[PDB]
RNA sequence: UUAAUUGCGAUAACGAACGAGACCUUAACCUACUAAAUAGGGUUGCUGGCACUUGCCGGUUGACUCUUCUUAGAGGGACUAU
């Protein structure tokens, strides 16, 4: 209650970040991917979106209750007027920040590094996306560090049409001799895009004409 | 011919000066004569202007400069250095004062004097340096009628300039009179002086 | 043929683009509304004085697009407009006013037509469909006539003694010219003989003819009261407007080159019009886009690309 | 009963422009299938709010600025209805991202 | 039921709207007469659209300016715009076609910025330099 | 056909009322005359010395009939300048809240200006009649 | 300044191979079949390849041309 | 040739991709829409000052209506067009 329109609007745009930052804290082992927020009537609606839902949920209310409690405690709510609902992510593949997490999770486990870029790549084939491209900056073997890039399909880099079509993830993997940063792009398909435009912006395709036999001397059909 | 008044009246003077003649600041923009072949086209005149303050497109495209009213350039000129610069409203009082400044003196038109000095201040043979190597040697060349133009408006401002550093003289009259000795080729004006010497180091040159 | 060599009278000018059109009202002979690309509207009023034939005495500015199409009522009061902007608009002619704004058209309004009484208007649209309205700015019957673009509705006059049904025809980029009527409120005929694409379908005075041409550098006349086929005449180039005249069974069409006169059923391919123009190389020149006969049959409109309406007179050998 | 006409403003706020359109025309069409006393969509001076940053972190570099800009959609509706009939209307056409803000009363 | 048109001059952020009456001719910009104006060298500007056409036109137009945003110069130019809007539009309107095509080309012969609206406006200032273009003074010792 | 202040050259009308002033003697002066400096960011008091606050009432006058609504601040925002602050690029500062005051006293004093609405100043009935007197007067001068 | 790009050019001459009758002469005409039948995202781009087409077509109207 | 490996061309290369361009934000036009007492007007109430004939400048969210300026939605518009 009173305080200025675009510092609340501002304000609303922090609390969301700040969740984000929460759930990619707690939620890593689970494959946290996105958070939406919708504050309706009586009731603010958290929507999670991670790749282990059942883990998420608990004993049916023993993770995603204690979640709410936290939120509650943080930003000050009454106990009933949060709601926390996990979601499969569809396609796992499509989502860049997932396949991040699964990449650092397998640099965790110990997996040969080029090895593993490349069944990433492969998985984001498989998904059907139009191009992938896995930067990995960092000390892979030796102590003169260098980023290794691994590569397929079509990509962009300039333009309106990045943050369109591209998406991208940033993720840091932590071992005992330095660390390792990990930057992976995915390059959507236009034409199944949803909400949005549904081609490159330069892409002109022409249709086809229809067959002709015209002229053969006037006639009516008449009724 | 004929003064018509509306529901707010206007002065008599300015209903005078309306549909027979298109006067400049109070005076007709008719007569002066352009008395050089060349310069011709290159010297605006002609067309009928009021103030010496327009909103133009002049730098626009190539020869825009060439299609603007020689009294506004005038004013352009004088506009500089950069503790005047801008300040437009005060370069055309200025060139107004001049104006009245010329007709006090010898009469005529003040518009024509004016143009015989853009005329006779224009220097007709340069200097570029042109080494073939690097040596500051220097080739005789001849010089473009709008170059010309825009060399002799330059010069009077200058010289006007250098008149008013540290002077009762105020700009105006000071111009005035570099604008006189112009016309009537004195060798005591500035612009002229220096056109002369440009001269002088062309034919060297050649 | 016999006797009348046209001679150009004046070059009315007050514009700046293409005069996509001009009409004279159906009673009164001195109004001439010329429409253009320029998105205005000049009212022009014959004088007969020197070389100007008419001044202009009218713009009526209220369009965002080429006006393409305009037609006076009955009288001479009401002018209905065409334009590219999806709309049409109804003006008052004395005034300089608008009335109605015609809402509906999801596509660039090309042709308008307005009935005897000054009653049903009827337009038609690069946009599949045609339309029929009012004189208020309401919709009737949405017509349903052709798959690909509708070009050219005019409604023909009709004397033999009432039927209750008004009749029309629809010129297309569909290859297929069809008529309607409208109170079966439904098809006629479809007049199936056009090779390329038509640009106007034109009535006569006569009201049983009513002559198709195009891009197809050919005009197909057509018979409308015993609804069958007719005539073919061969013009070379495309075919921008067609002009029957209260004169003789003359048929005046222009073409990309200048303009054909003909004769009708008589079949003599006669009088050719061209005039001067300054510069030029080849095959470019500015053709007339839209030609209309006064009530008289005395006089020739001709709008050109070049922003000029040109005037041509009956003027006899002997 | 309860129909006494009041003096209701609703305010919408967003950073999505086209949600907040499809919101507003939610809205008239309720306020049509309603048939009420209406005063049309006030569109108020999009809000853009700017920050400057330079573009390094640690300084050392040729001078670099970002400018952030976030845009804000003020729209206001006045209807003249009882105030049931208003919170019906608002209950429902709600859209995630869209501020839906009611005044209520004169 | 007075024959009127409403229409207005822009330059640089200047706007000036005229309304153009029927009646006894007066011209009044900010409810003072057009006799003032007082940036006073560019008093003829606002003049030029009285004067280039002629006060027969402006027997029975009356004209009421209101001017605001812009400097002084830019404020004149505006009003000196709308003033010559403001009798063609009334012509378009209420008069006849060839008596404002003929205002038109008086107009037209003498300055463009009458009837067309200029075109120019601020480059916005961006970072590394004082204006739009001018950097900051580099320096290698 | 009429006469307001509003159809008048506006320094020369100014100077008609500071003179009707002068000539009426009425209006108090406070005695801050001759040691003033009118805007707080100026190197000098009044080069007239002997008046011209007459004169800066009579423009606070003029004003007011202009507008609607006029206040101290607003005043001094208007009347204040540029004040040179040494080695160092000028800021507009406003003028001698005090003086403007006095003179608003003055005035309502006199019978011209008018406590209002909202908050401010406006217009006695008298004020305006005596203005358009002086504009008409200043009129007859011109001719 | 001015020069046309691939995606301008080409698309441009593929419109024209598939629709010389009905692609014809002035601007506003050429403009709106390109709408009709090219899937051009962009409205810019559109007007580019209409005004290009018109190019071609005024050339044509002068003698044959290469491709 | 172009601001551009931008094109026209020449041609053991042919057709492509990234970059450039396209794009997007913004700045320009809109008497054409859709709108407003959180923008501005018009008439008109009451009302203040004028000349004193009707006329001129005013103060008032008193009415009624309008959207040119205003804001901002949807469009259009330039493609080097003729
Ligand atoms: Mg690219
Ligand atoms: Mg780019
Ligand atoms: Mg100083």
């Amino acid at each position: 209650a009173i305080i200025s329109k675009k510092r609340k609007l501002v304000a609303d745009g922090v609390f969301y970040a700040e969740l984000n930052e929460f759930f990619t804290r707690e939620l890593a082992e689970e494959g946290y991917s996105g958070v939406e927020v919708r504050v309706t009537p009586t009731k603010t609606e958290i929507i999670i979106r991670a790749t282990k839902v059942q883990d998420v949920v608990g004993e049916n209310g023993r993770r995603i209750n204690e979640l709410t409690l936290l939120i509650e405690k943080r930003f000050k709510y009454k106990r009933g007027t949060i709601a926390l609902y996990a979601e499969r992510v569809h396609d796992r593949g499509l989502s860049a920040v997932a396949q991040a997490e699964s990449m650092k999770f397998k640099l965790l486990n110990g997996l040969a590094i080029r090895r593993a870029a490349y069944g990433v790549v492969r998985y984001v084939m498989e998904s059907g996306a139009k191009g992938c491209e896995v930067v990995i900056s960092g000390k892979l073997r030796a102590a003169r560090a260098k980023s290794m890039k691994f590569a397929d399909g079509f990509l962009i880099h300039s333009g309106q049409p990045v943050n369109d079509f591209i998406e991208t993830a940033t993720r840091h993997v932590l071992l005992r001799q330095g660390v390792l940063g990990i930057k992976v792009k995915i390059m959507k398909d236009p034409s199944r895009n949803t909400s949005g435009p549904k081609a490159l912006p330069d892409a002109v395709t022409i249709i086809e004409p229809k067959e002709e036999e015209p002229v053969l001397e006037p006639s009516v059909k008449d009724y | 011919f004929v003064p018509v008044e509306l529901a707010t009246t206007i002065p008599v003077e300015i209903q005078q000066a309306q549909q027979e003649i298109k006067l400049f600041n109070k005076w007709s923009f008719e007569d002066v004569e352009v008395k050089d072949a060349s310069l011709v086209d290159y010297i605006q005149i002609s067309k009928p202007i009021y103030v010496a303050h327009t909103a133009g497109r002049y730098a626009n495209k190539r020869f825009r400069k060439a299609q603007c009213p020689i009294v506004e350039r005038l004013t352009n000129s004088l506009m500089m250095n950069g503790r005047n610069n801008g300040k437009k409203l005060k370069a055309v009082r200025i060139v107004k004062h001049t104006l009245e400044i010329i007709n006090v003196l010898t009469d005529q038109n003040p518009l024509q004097v004016v143009v015989d000095a853009i005329i006779n201040s224009g220097p007709r043979e340069d200097t570029t340096r042109v080494g073939g190597g690097g040596a500051a040697r220097r080739q005789a060349v001849d010089v473009s009628p709008l170059r010309r133009v825009n060399q002799s408006i330059a010069l009077l401002t200058i010289g006007a300039r250098e008149a008013a550093f540290r002077n009762i003289k105020t700009i105006a009259e000071t111009l005035a009179e570099e604008l006189i000795n112009a016309a009537k080729g004195s060798s005591t004006s500035y612009a002229i002086k220096k056109k002369d010497e440009l001269e002088r180091v062309a034919k060297s040159n050649r | 043929s016999s006797n009348i060599m046209l001679v150009l009278r004046g070059t009315l000018e007050g514009h700046n683009g293409w005069v996509t059109s001009l009409s004279t009202s159906a009673a009164q002979p001195n109004l001439l509304v010329s429409g253009s690309r320029d998105k205005t509207l000049i009212s022009w009023r014959l004088t007969e004085n020197e070389q100007q034939f008419g001044v202009p005495v009218r713009s009526y500015k209220g369009h965002s697009h080429i006006v393409q199409d305009v037609v006076v009522s009955a009288d001479g009061n009401y002018a209905v407009s065409a334009s590219w902007d999806k709309t049409l608009r109804l003006w008052n002619l004395a005034t300089g006013n608008s009335e109605a704004r015609f809402v509906g058209h999801t596509g660039d309004v090309l042709s308008v037509a307005i009935d005897a009484n000054s009653s049903k208007i009827i337009s038609a649209s690069r946009d599949k469909t045609i339309r029929v309205w009012n004189t208020v700015g309401d919709c009737a019957y949405v017509l349903l006539g052709h798959t690909d673009w509708v070009t050219k509705v005019r409604v023909a006059p009709k004397n033999l003694v009432d039927d209750g049904r008004i009749t029309f025809v629809s010129a297309g980029m569909d290859k297929i010219v069809r008529s309607w009527s409208l109170n079966s409120y439904r098809i006629e005929a479809d007049f199936i003989g056009h090779n390329n694409y038509i640009n106007v379908v034109q009535p006569s005075p006569d009201g049983s003819l009513a002559a198709s041409a195009g891009k197809d550098g050919q005009i197909y006349v057509w018979n409308l009261k015993h609804k069958s086929a007719f005539m073919n005449f061969d013009a070379k180039d495309e075919v921008f407007a067609l002009a029957f005249s209260p004169s003789r069974f003359w048929l005046t069409a222009a073409t990309a080159s200048g303009i054909k006169i003909y004769d009708l059923e008589n079949e003599v391919l006669i009088d050719e019009l061209k005039p001067e123009f300054a510069g030029y190389t080849k095959a470019q020149d500015p053709h007339a886009v839209s030609l209309a006969w006064s009530a008289d049959g005395q006089t020739l409109f001709a709008g050109y690309t070049d922003n000029v309406i040109r005037v041509w007179q009956v003027m006899t050998a002997n | 009963q309860e129909v006494v006409i009041h003096k209701i403003r609703i305010n919408l706020t967003s950073t999505k422009v086209k949600q907040l359109e499809n919101v507003s025309a939610n809205i008239i069409k309720n306020a049509e299938t309603f048939k009420l006393v209406k005063k049309g969509p006030v569109r108020l001076p999009t809000k853009v709010l700017k920050i400057s940053t330079r573009k390094t972190p640690n300084g050392e570099g040729s001078k670099t600025w970002d400018t952030y800009e976030m845009r804000i959609h003020k729209r206001y509706i006045d209807l003249e209805a009882p105030a049931h009939i208003v919170k019906r209307i608002t209950q429902i056409t709600i859209e995630p991202g869209v501020d839906v803000e009611v005044i209520i009363a004169a | 039921t007075v024959p009127s048109v409403q229409t207005f001059g822009k330059k640089k952020s200047a706007t000036a709207v005229a309304h153009v009456k029927a009646g006894k001719g007066l011209i009044k910009v900010n409810g003072s007469p057009i006799t003032l104006v007082q940036p006073e060298i560019l008093r003829f500007k606002v003049y030029e659209p009285l004067l280039l056409v002629g006060l027969d036109k402006f027997a029975n137009i009356d004209i009421r300016v209101k001017v605001t945003g812009g400097g002084h110069v830019s404020q004149v130019y505006a009003i000196r715009q709308a003033i010559a809007k403001g009798l063609v539009a009334y012509h378009q309107k209420f008069v006849d076609e060839q008596s404002k095509n003929e205002l038109k080309k008086a107009f037209t012969s003498y300055d463009r910025t009458l009837l067309i609206a200029d075109s120019r406006r601020p480059e916005p200032k961006k970072f590394g330099g004082r204006g739009a273009r001018s950097r900051f003074q580099k320096s290698y010792r | 056909p009429g006469v307001s202040v509003r159809d008048v050259p506006a320094q020369d009308f100014i100077n008609n009322y500071a003179s009707f002033l002068q000539r009426q003697g009425k209006l108090e002066v406070p005695g801050y005359v001759d040691i003033v400096k009118t805007s707080a960011g100026n190197e000098l008091p009044p080069q007239d010395s002997e008046g011209w606050f007459y004169k800066r009432a009579a423009s606070v006058a003029r004003h007011i009939y202009l507008r609607k609504q006029v206040g101290v601040g607003k005043l001094n925002k208007l009347y204040g300048g540029a004040k040179n602050r040494g080695v160092r690029p000028h800021k507009h500062v406003d003028a001698s809240g005090s003086i403007n005051r006095k003179v608003l006293q003055s005035l309502e004093k006199l019978g011209v200006v008018e406590i209002s609405p909202k908050g401010g100043r406006r217009i006695s009935d008298n004020g305006l009649r005596d203005l358009d007197r002086i504009a008409a007067a200043t009129l007859e001068d011109e001719e | 300044g001015r020069v046309r790009t691939k995606t301008v050019k080409r698309a441009s001459k593929a419109l024209i191979e598939k629709y010389y009758p009905k692609l014809t002469m002035d601007f506003q005409t050429n403009k709106r079949l390109c709408d009709e039948i090219a899937t051009i995202q962009s409205k810019r781009l559109r007007n580019k390849i209409a005004g290009y087409t018109t190019h071609l077509m005024k050339r044509i109207q002068k003698g044959p041309v290469r491709g």
